[PDB]
């Protein structure tokens, strides 16, 4: 039932949400680590002595 | 390195496209029928049968 322009507004909101998802990906930081990004190797977290 | 661009501008007359919006006026003007005076004012030639 939606004409083309309302779909255009919907897609604008989709693009905004997707851009925010990508922003969260590239900007969620912890101790200078892009933890939730495309370049985040798994961590170690040495627990206990005698490594 | 991150921004949230707003992209806001140009909501007014002269940008919504109206710029002259004239609901009244002459509407559709009616031209007047030409005659021999106008054509001879254009400076062409006449011949038999007034052509």
């Amino acid at each position: 039932s939606y004409s083309q322009e309302q779909l255009d507004s919907v897609q604008g909101e989709i693009n905004q949400r997707l851009a925010d998802i990508d922003r969260i990906s590239e900007q969620t930081d912890f101790n200078g680590v892009k933890v939730l990004s495309d370049s985040a190797k798994p961590l170690t977290l040495q627990v206990g002595a005698n490594d | 390195g991150e921004t949230i661009t707003l992209n806001l501008s140009e909501i007014s007359v002269k940008t919504l496209g109206l710029d002259g919006f004239n609901v009244n006026g002459k509407g559709v003007t009616q031209n007047r029928s030409a005659t021999v005076t106008d054509v001879i004012a254009q400076g062409g030639t006449l011949q038999g049968d007034g052509t």
